[PDB]
């Protein structure tokens, strides 16, 4: 939720590292994981996308440049 | 005086079932306000000091672990109390054995209606 801007390096981060990465959390045997996946999921679908958000702006500026 | 030979222990990691309390009865005096707190906000009137029977309170229990909650707040089912604040219900924490942390804490917070819609604290504890 810090980070305020995308490493160029990083614009395909959230759909192939992020949200692929915590996938398999949402499942965890654990229902304490679970838990945290519940209490969270919500949140890094929103984080994802601010970024997306942000990629897109900077995208049309880069254009617009 | 008892005996146990005998002590039989296991690690909080190895049981694999939920914890649960049982918030039984709440004994003792709930005291009510003076007039004066009555025309200062008219509402309490229709709270639930206000009542003569024992109002039907429920306690919701929310585990915590270094200041952060552990799981969402269970509430006592409600059961309409007479002549004393009696629940005897088992409750079943959103917290199981091998999740707790070592500093774990159940706060178990008793709540009363105040008017539509609104509940306000009757009193609260910490163990």
């Amino acid at each position: 939720a810090l980070v305020k801007e995308v490493p160029r390096n990083d614009i395909n981060i959230y759909p192939e590292y992020i949200l692929p990465g915590i996938a398999h959390l949402a499942q965890d045997d654990a229902t304490i994981v679970r838990l945290a996946y519940a209490e969270n999921i919500a949140l890094l679908a929103e984080t994802a996308l601010r970024f997306l958000e942000l990629v897109q702006l900077k995208n049309l500026n880069m254009e617009n440049d | 005086m008892g005996e146990a030979e005998k002590f039989h222990y296991i690690y909080s990691c190895d049981l694999d079932i939920n914890v649960q309390l049982k918030i039984g009865s709440l004994e003792g005096k709930r005291e009510q306000k003076s007039y004066k707190a009555v025309l200062e906000d008219p509402m309490l009137k229709f709270s639930g000091l206000y009542q003569e029977t024992c109002s039907d309170l429920y306690v919701t229990c929310q585990v915590f672990a270094e200041g952060k909650p552990l799981a969402l707040p269970v509430r006592t089912s409600y059961k309409a109390f007479s002549t004393r604040w009696n629940w005897n219900e088992w409750l079943k924490l959103p917290v199981k054995y091998p999740d707790l942390p070592r500093n774990a804490q159940v706060a178990l917070t008793i709540w009363d209606v105040y008017g539509p819609g609104k509940a306000v604290p009757v009193g609260g504890t910490t163990v």
